[PDB]
């Protein structure tokens, strides 16, 4: 069971886990109500299983892809912001957590992958993926590499995969020639031994934090890592490819809260008048940055960070994920068929037909 | 990329039509249609907005509880149904769009479609020929026209030679006259020498009565 | 509801100089300002978003700046095309609102009108009214008057006019004035006059003609 007078919070390993700590401690300091923030493993899938039941966190943070199948199971409280409250924030962004016409969480930040890359080794970063492989025959030439990023999340490859343009991945809509392409241009990035089929987030983010390749894809989340490793970096539009702009999927990093918790008075409290703040944002944002904020107070400051305008950048020429419950399902099916098609097991056209089927 | 409008048109007040926008050529379903209106000789009005993401849907003060915005994303077609109409509601309606990122603006825009709210019948009108001047300077350029006289609803199109004339041509703003029925001149300066010699015809067109006209314009004969 | 208001709502600027329109919103929106430029008879064009991003294939004499509360679009050396209404409009907050629009034409050289005059048409007659039609063609400064005279009386309340658009190569205007009269009324006098004035012209122009002469 949740504990009655305290908050538990989950949220993901990868963001400002020690940040929100801080606004949880000023949260106490003022109210005596002590907050517990928690980044388990697999937090999106232990989260469905525990809150089934009336277990989990108070609050769990998670891009709002998830969150429609969470609200559909009846695992998410309707939140109760005043209309005043809502006019803080961007409007569209509400949209992103409205399920049935609810609102089942709050939006923080609007999150797009760019490319990144290290200044020193590549001053003008490739326009197009087609050129990756010469670049990368060059850079090897010294003893480095082109590119490496996570190649086990979906997410990561999907810009790509995404690029080019029934056969529907779990009812969501995709380009089925387009997602050929793209995953077979993946595929020979690996066959041609210019990426690595193995290469996960750790693998990706030590090569490029220690200098020994030129770019990698990742959120705004891995900036503060990089800033520590003194490499000299930029953050900029991921590459064409046949032509068109590489389409990240977006997500907005949202708040729930448990529809099994005792605490849905303070977990509201603490979320709009600590989180949802200049003072609190920029507690977690200086830990690990949340990218495009929705606090229109605050996402006036950040915007004007080069950084902050490349995400935006390619934010514009992705799309935002869907939150239909199939989503989990959508995922580990692309999950499936990018690994199995990566690794040589099937080719694409059969890795794409499985993803497609039921 | 296009946002086509339609069902605009002459309506009687208290009544109703439906505005369809279809769109094509962008992503429909993470999108949100607006609907925007200008009435004559007067700035742009945003009326309605609905997200195809959420179905979340909003109004201006002007229109609550009159007017019902919706959206098919199974065939990227959205609409604005529209009651109890006002005078006040003239104006050209124009469907727009923004994309799901809310720093964007209103990148898409629709052609406008024209509500007219009145209870005025519609009427064709009449063509009249403006003709050149018996003393059209010698060597000099010479003015001729058309005078399309007591039509309703607006609009109306006017070209010279079926669109092969168009240097030298000024359609005006049609004014209102105060019997409610529109009048509007078309002009075209041409060279004097060229009266004798050459043909000029106007095309009329008032969609809204079916009317077209053909009028050749020449110098009055004595 | 959020009220954004434009200055000037109306300027008036020779090609090549630079044109600033400035827009300031009721309360603080945040950066969330974009620009449209709409010609007359069309659909407004976007042309900056986000305040100061200019949109894909607009020219890069348009740009937008922010300072506080006040959003500036310049426009940095003006075209003879770029005659239209520009129009500010905030999404910070729904509604959706727009400025009132600020009407920017091209100042060129004074040119004087040429006039022309029309009598009715015999086609008209045949059904119980006559317009006469005065044409002023390719003028600049748009203020011209015309005085209609019937056997020389001053004429007040039965004629109506309108302008064209500038035109997007010269900068001039083109007016059109009707003196709508009964046929019965039309038959009791001889003269028809239109007689305009304006700078061009260094002193009134009259077109005439006599009733049912040729
Ligand atoms: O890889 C599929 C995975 O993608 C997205 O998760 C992102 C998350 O949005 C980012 O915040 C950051 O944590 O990286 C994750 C990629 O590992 C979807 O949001 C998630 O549901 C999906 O499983």
């Amino acid at each position: 069971k949740i504990e009655e007078g305290k908050l538990v919070i989950w949220i993901n390993g990868d963001k400002g886990y020690n940040g929100l700590a801080e606004v949880g401690k000023k949260f106490e300091k003022d109210t005596g109500i002590k907050v517990t923030v928690e980044h388990p493993d697999k937090l999106e899938e232990k989260f469905p299983q525990v809150a089934a039941t009336g277990d989990g966190p108070d609050i769990i943070f998670w891009a709002h892809d998830r969150f429609g199948g969470y609200a559909q199971s009846g695992l998410l409280a309707e939140i109760t912001p005043d209309k005043a409250f809502q006019d803080k924030l961007y409007p569209f962004t509400w949209d992103a957590v409205r399920y049935n016409g609810k609102l089942i969480a709050y939006p923080i930040a609007v999150e797009a992958l760019s490319l990144i890359y290290n200044k020193d080794l590549l001053p003008n970063p490739p326009k197009t993926w087609e050129e990756i492989p010469a670049l990368d025959k060059e850079l090897k030439a010294k003893g480095k590499s082109a590119l490496m990023f996570n190649l086990q999340e979906p997410y990561f490859t999907w810009p790509l995969i995404a690029a080019d343009g029934k056969y529907d991945i779990k009812d969501v809509g995709v380009d089925n020639a387009g997602a050929k392409a793209g995953l077979t241009f993946l595929v020979d990035l690996i066959k041609n031994k210019h990426m690595n089929a193995d290469t996960d987030y750790s693998i990706a983010e030590a090569a490029f934090n220690k200098g020994e390749t030129a770019m990698t894809i990742n959120g705004p989340w891995a900036w503060s890592n990089i800033d520590t490793s003194k490499v000299n970096y930029g953050v900029t539009v991921l590459p064409t490819f046949k032509g068109q702009p590489s389409k990240p999927f977006v997500g907005v990093l949202s708040a729930g809260i448990n529809a099994a918790s005792p605490n849905k008075e303070l977990a509201k409290e603490f979320l709009e008048n600590y989180l949802l703040t200049d003072e609190g944002l920029e507690a977690v944002n200086k830990d690990k940055p949340l990218g495009a904020v929705a606090l229109k107070s605050y996402e006036e400051e950040l915007a004007k960070d080069p950084r902050i305008a490349a995400t935006m950048e390619n934010a514009q020429k992705g799309e935002i994920m869907p939150n239909i419950p199939q989503m989990s399902a959508f995922w580990y099916a692309v999950r499936t068929a990018v690994i199995n098609a990566a690794s040589g097991r099937q080719t694409v056209d059969e890795a794409l037909k499985d993803a497609q089927t039921n | 990329v296009q946002l086509v409008e339609s069902g605009g048109g002459l309506v009687q007040p208290g009544g109703s039509l439906r505005l369809s926008c279809a769109a094509s050529g962008f992503n429909f379903s993470s999108s949100y249609i607006h609907w925007v209106r200008q009435a004559p000789g007067k700035g742009l009005e945003w009326v309605a907005y609905i997200s195809s993401y959420s179905g979340y849907t909003s109004y201006a003060d002007s229109v609550k509880g009159r007017f019902t915005i919706s959206a098919d994303t199974s065939k990227n077609t959205a609409y604005l149904q529209m009651n109890s109409l006002r005078a006040e509601d003239t104006a050209v309606y124009y469907c727009a769009r923004t994309p799901w990122w809310y720093w964007s603006g209103l990148d898409y825009w629709g052609q406008g479609t024209l509500v007219t709210v009145s209870s005025a019948s519609t009427k064709g009108p009449s063509v009249f020929p403006l003709a050149p001047s018996s003393k059209s300077t010698s060597g000099g350029t010479a003015a001729l026209g058309c005078l399309v006289k007591d039509y309703f609803p607006e609009p109306v199109t006017v070209s010279w030679n079926s669109g092969a004339l168009t240097s030298g041509v000024h359609t005006f703003p049609a004014v209102l006259q105060s019997s409610g029925l529109y009048s509007l001149s078309s002009v075209v300066t041409v060279p004097s020498s060229s009266l004798g010699t050459q043909t000029y015809i106007c095309n009329v067109n008032h969609k809204p009565s079916n009317t077209k006209v053909d009028k050749k314009v020449e110098p009055k004969s004595c | 509801d959020i009220q954004m208001t434009q200055s000037p709502s109306s300027l008036s600027a020779s090609v090549g100089d630079r044109v600033t329109i400035t827009c300031r919103a009721s309360q603080s929106v945040s950066s969330a300002v974009a620009w449209y430029q709409q010609k007359p008879g069309k659909a407004p064009k976007l042309l900056i978003y986000s305040a100061s991003s200019l949109y894909s294939g607009v020219p890069s004499r348009f740009s937008g700046s922010r300072s506080g509360t006040d959003f500036t679009l310049t426009i940095s050396s003006l075209q003879p095309e770029d005659f239209a209404t520009y129009y500010c409009q905030q999404s910070s907050y729904i509604p959706v609102t727009f400025g009132q629009g600020t009407k920017v034409e091209i100042k060129r050289t004074v040119a004087a009108p040429s006039v022309f005059i029309f009598p009715p048409s015999d086609s008209q007659l045949k059904s119980g009214t006559a317009s006469v039609v005065c044409l002023l063609n390719n003028f600049y400064p748009r203020e011209a008057k015309v005085q209609w005279k019937v056997d020389n009386a001053l004429q007040s309340g039965n004629s109506q006019e309108s302008v064209t658009e500038q035109d997007s190569k010269d900068s001039t205007y083109s007016l059109s004035s009707t003196l709508t009269l009964s046929k019965a009324d039309y038959e009791k006098h001889k003269v028809y006059a239109c007689e305009v004035t304006h700078q061009g012209l260094s002193s009134p122009v009259t077109k005439s003609f006599n009733r049912g002469e040729c």
